RNA sequence: AUGAGCAGGUUGAAGGUUGAGUAACAUCAACUGGAGGACCGAACCGACUCUCGUUGAAACGAUAGCGGAUGACUUGUGAUU
RNA sequence: UGAGUAACGCUUGGGAGUGAGAAUCUCCCAAACCGAUUGACUAAGGUUUCCUGGACCAGGGUCGUCCUUCCAGGGUUAGUCUGGACCUAAGCUGAGGCUGAAAAGCGUAGGCGAUGGACAACAGGUUAAUAUUCCUGUACUUACAGUUAGACUGAUGGAGUGACAAAGAAGGUUUUCCACCCCCAUAAUUGGAUUUGGGGAUAAAUCAUAAGGUGGUACAAUAGGCAAAUCCGUUGUGCAUAACAUUGAGUGAUGAUGUCGAGUGAAUGAGUGAUCAAGUAGCGAAGGUGGUAUUAAUCAUGCUUUCAAGAAAAGCUUCUAGGGUUAAUCUAGCUGUAACCAGUACCGAGAACGAACACACGUAGUCAAGGAGAGGAUCCUAAGGUUAGCGAGUGAACUAUAGCCAAGGAACUCUGCAAAUUAACCCCGUAAGUUAGCGAGAAGGGGUGCUUAUGUAAAAGUAAGCCGCAGUGAAGAACGAGGGGGGACUGUUUAACUAAAACACAACUCUAUGCCAAACCGUAAGGUGAUGUAUAUGGGGUGACACCUGCCCAGUGCUGGAAGGU
């Protein structure tokens, strides 16, 4: 069946990318929290 | 006039009717002038926020807007000639590709009764009472049909622009301005002396009698299915809920957003144009 | 339970016998399961006794059983059977083949059997 | 110019297949940020014979030593395939 | 918004041409024309029934039938509420 | 504990070899399924899963010497391909600016944004793994400089083109296909063989010729195209069976003394031999004539009809402006120089993707063989590919899937649920009712095989004869009649228990709305309505078509109203 996640290299980067998060106050706050937790994968940009 | 459609497709029966478009249009082919042709973007009944605002709108076919000269004031004192009566998908009334003496081309709302080769001319002096001639309202004798009436001076035509729409002149006022105009729906208004209008009735007088025969034709025209309020849930509409087919239930019918809307007047009387209205289809003011 | 395997159909059984009998006539030994050797033995003996006259009718009868092998074709197996193998068993009253039991397989524990032409 | 865009020559079966038969093809590894024109200039300033043409390869990094206690990624390589004209064959080692 | 897809086979509308006919219309006959939310039926879309499965092959399917299949159709990519 | 129990998730036999150990690994011969696909090319995604050698801790529902697992090494070559350096659609961002307690929202100029437009390369070969990329052969395009000859050059702006819908049917040329012919191998011990089987090809580019398709052509006046115009538009005149302009599938010649080619087929070396080596290197013949009442591709962004009236910009051509005049620029030719960045492996799915699984599920497009057949339906196979990653027995009860069942034929059951009958083509015949379109493939019947002759371009058919219990002998094809309830109909709906009488629909009616319109999103700006104008828009109710829709204005709701009371 058509499952929920249909992978796309563009949609992912344009929705959860670093530039998408750095365009609104809410995204900057989310990035600040992830830096506080010291997440190695800060955003979906750093896939590898 | 109108012409019937005999489907002879054995899936229901529909006595569909369409405008002839053969004896009313010069060329049956679709050859609009390239210069005055901009494309229309279908909003789909959605505002700038992307939210549905006017329901039951969406799904029409691709159209290209034809620039129409509602003002008809730039090339005054210049004789124009009708070249072709064509079909405009953005208005029920036919549009004529007229050409001016200097070689300029334009589209105007086609008056009824004019044919190819009929001269037109607009200006701000008496001119002549001929069909298509546009002059200010001061010099038009009382009784003649006029369409494309201009509300604001130096503006463009706003009133009586649909197919088969016209208005009658009913004299003047003692003020020295506000010439009386009897419009459709039995409303009497006072239009300023300098306001400009075009004589003649708009073409396509038989747009009332066109009969759609199918859901698909109306869907392709750009109309989405309208769901009645009695079939809704008790949420999203006042007339919802119930156990079976239920009546209105309230004291009066209500809008989806919950106002009475039935028989109540919804005109803002504190408007500068109230004093220019003689009758409102029912009585005075 | 559905979408089951085709299975040991009657057509599959006949084809299995055909393949083993063609191989045992070509090489001379077959290392198979005991229950398959005990069924191929009947067809092997029947083919050998019918191929003792060497007339064209007997060739047509045998050709409904023989299959192509590596060492012989379907036409050279005919020459091998009618000129080399069958003439040897010219006065033997049946029992041209012997089936003997080897040890169990490592992955199945089924009883193997060698089928050979008894000289 | 600075000639830091010629990191290391590489010798494989493919390289030796090309490096015989009249025109020689020498494969080096270069700075991944360098362009073809920079590669030709570097060969000019450090060898002396103008390349006939240059081809470039980008080998993507991949996981190595998978399953080992600490897994590691590869290193980004840009490969350059210089081809000198007919009849000329210079040595990569010895100047 | 921009693209793509619907194997194959039938029915033969409006209209037009010709002839008869009419005082002139109307009407009738032949030919042309190829319309239909037309018909049968694959890909495709959907999910009406029996059986099986219900710690499944599968957090909704399999076999056998079944409805639509030029359209209020199906679908890819991109945007948006 | 259940319990060594259920389960192990669609595919066989044998010979030889390796190995300490083989149903499971390698090779060979068969065998069985796919064959509008399990075949081949790619988009998306996956991210080394690709090739070689080695290993059998772990993973593989068994085993394993083997793996898409692990280790080591290696593998992706572009001026022409897919995208940037070119252009825009929906939409996003958006200096100023508007709006808003703050954060922010809206939005102009600009800038991004393909799923579209413009743009120059084809054929063959080569490695274990790459190939319009490397090699060979033959080409093309865009820049810069020098040079020769000609010409006045003409854009950031104007104009034209670019530029387009759905359906349908005719043509032109190549094809598919048919017949003949050429070439290669074959001549057959099972009864007769006087034959059987296979192949018959060449591209981009250059030159010439082009069936046709599209649209009238020149001259003269001009006040219109943010200035200007010789271009466009407009108005006249002449000639208009044609001319002129543009476009155009195909054909011939080079490209080609090349390449490919059925087949023939080694050496060298490994090995005990066979065999590998390899069916590899190399060699490599013919490489054609006519028809077509059969085929698909192109011309074609061609033509006709219909209404639901069918993208933008870049680019190209042209116009002056503006710049030159003792010059610049452009055109054509020659010589030389240069052509950047990213992707290029492999899978593309009953094992590499989305489903936790080597999961019976799902995933855009392109190529589509033969026989019969309308067909891409159906059966069997071709090119090609796989061995459904637990087997061997037995043929108890019982279960699933199938097949069959004598006499009766719905007696079964809530109900003919399910199953069964019919089924393709051709020839007869076809009622009641009706909105005259339908009902209708109504109902009911008949024929189908093979041979000879006649028929045709081929048929179909016709006449005679023969065989079988049966002749679309197998596969794939509608069971029907009558009465009633509801919905007019085609459609839509509760992803995963309700597909229906429910929703919608064309149609009827009421109501609001004179445009800065009513209604609606927000707090506002702003926006939808609508680049619409009462033949228009929004909301309530009813739901083809035909005939009708009666009484009550007490209460409630709505509209209007003089004064008077609060
Ligand atoms: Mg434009
Ligand atoms: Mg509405
Ligand atoms: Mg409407
Ligand atoms: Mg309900
Ligand atoms: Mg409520
Ligand atoms: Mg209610
Ligand atoms: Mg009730
Ligand atoms: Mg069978
Ligand atoms: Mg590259
Ligand atoms: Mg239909
Ligand atoms: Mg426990
Ligand atoms: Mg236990
Ligand atoms: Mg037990
Ligand atoms: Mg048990
Ligand atoms: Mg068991
Ligand atoms: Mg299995
Ligand atoms: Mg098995
Ligand atoms: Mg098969
Ligand atoms: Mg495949
Ligand atoms: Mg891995
Ligand atoms: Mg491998
Ligand atoms: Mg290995
Ligand atoms: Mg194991
Ligand atoms: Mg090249
Ligand atoms: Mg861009
Ligand atoms: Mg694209
Ligand atoms: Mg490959
Ligand atoms: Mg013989
Ligand atoms: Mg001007
Ligand atoms: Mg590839
Ligand atoms: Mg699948
Ligand atoms: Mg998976
Ligand atoms: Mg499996
Ligand atoms: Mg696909
Ligand atoms: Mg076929
Ligand atoms: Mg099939
Ligand atoms: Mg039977
Ligand atoms: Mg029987
Ligand atoms: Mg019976
Ligand atoms: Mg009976
Ligand atoms: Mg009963
Ligand atoms: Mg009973
Ligand atoms: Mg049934
Ligand atoms: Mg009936
Ligand atoms: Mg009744
Ligand atoms: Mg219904
Ligand atoms: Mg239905
Ligand atoms: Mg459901
Ligand atoms: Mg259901
Ligand atoms: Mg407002
Ligand atoms: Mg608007
Ligand atoms: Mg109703
Ligand atoms: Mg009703
Ligand atoms: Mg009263
Ligand atoms: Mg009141």
């Amino acid at each position: 069946m058509k499952r929920t996640y249909q992978p796309s290299k563009l949609k992912r980067a344009k929705t959860h990318g670093f530039l998408a998060r750095m365009a609104t106050a809410s995204g900057r706050k989310v990035l600040k929290l992830r830096r506080k937790k010291q997440r190695a994968q800060l955003t979906v940009s750093s896939e590898r | 006039p109108i012409k019937k459609i005999i489907s002879r497709s054995n899936s229901g029966i529909h006595h569909s009717t369409v405008i002839d478009y053969k004896k009313l249009l010069t060329t049956n082919k679709n050859k609009p002038e390239k210069s005055l042709l901009v494309t229309l973007k279908k909003h789909g009944g959605r505002n700038n926020q992307g939210k549905i605002t006017v329901r039951h709108q969406g799904g029409r076919n691709k159209r290209k807007y034809r620039i129409i000269d509602f003002k008809r004031t730039h090339y005054d004192n210049i004789e124009a000639t009708v070249k072709s009566i064509e079909y405009d998908p953005n208005r029920s009334c036919f549009v004529s590709l007229i050409t001016y003496a200097n070689g300029a081309k334009s589209y105007i709302i086609s008056p009824d009764g004019i044919k190819v080769g009929d001269k037109i001319l607009a200006s701000e002096h008496p001119i002549d009472i001929k069909p298509g001639f546009s002059m200010p309202l001061a010099f038009i004798p009382e009784g003649t049909q006029v369409h494309n009436i201009e509300l604001h001076p130096k503006g463009g035509g706003q009133i009586a622009r649909s197919a088969g729409s016209y208005a009658r002149i009913l004299g003047q006022d003692e003020t020295g301005k506000y010439v009386i105009l009897q419009l459709l729906s039995g409303e009497t208004r006072k239009f300023l002396k300098e306001c400009r209008a075009t004589v003649g009735v708009v073409s396509n007088l038989d747009h009332n009698l066109v009969v759609i025969g199918k859901a698909g034709r109306n869907r392709h025209r750009g109309i989405r299915p309208t769901v009645r309020g009695s079939a809704m849930n008790p949420n999203d509409h006042p007339h919802g809920g119930g156990e079976g087919r239920s009546p209105v239930g309230r004291d009066a019918p209500r809008t989806p957003w919950g106002k009475r809307h039935m028989g109540v007047k919804t005109r803002n009387m504190k408007k500068a144009s109230t004093n220019l209205i003689i009758r409102n289809r029912k009585g005075e003011q | 339970s559905y979408i089951n395997k085709p299975g040991k159909t009657s057509a599959w059984r006949v084809m299995t016998v055909r393949q083993q009998v063609s191989a045992v006539l070509a090489y001379g030994k077959i290392e198979t399961t005991l229950k398959k050797a005990k069924n191929t033995q009947k067809r092997l003996d029947k083919l050998i006794t019918l191929a003792k006259v060497d007339n064209f009718n007997n060739r047509r009868q045998v050709k409904k059983w023989l299959l192509n092998t590596n060492l012989f074709d379907v036409d050279q197996l005919m020459d091998h059977l009618f000129s080399k193998v069958a003439p040897k068993y010219e006065k033997t009253p049946g029992g041209y083949s012997r089936v003997l039991k080897l040890g169990p397989r490592r992955g199945d524990a089924t009883e193997m059997a060698i089928l050979q032409l008894t000289d | 110019d600075v000639t830091n865009v010629l990191l290391k020559p590489v010798l494989t079966e493919k390289v030796y297949f090309n490096q015989m038969g009249e025109t020689k093809k020498y494969v080096f590894v270069v700075n991944p940020k360098a362009s073809k024109t920079r590669v030709k200039l570097a060969f000019e300033l450090v060898y002396g014979i103008k390349p006939l043409k240059v081809n470039t390869l980008i080998r993507k990094p991949t996981t190595i030593r998978g399953g080992s206690r600490f897994p590691g990624l590869s290193k980004l390589e840009k490969l350059a395939v210089i081809t000198l004209p007919k009849g000329i064959a210079i040595s990569v080692t010895g100047e």
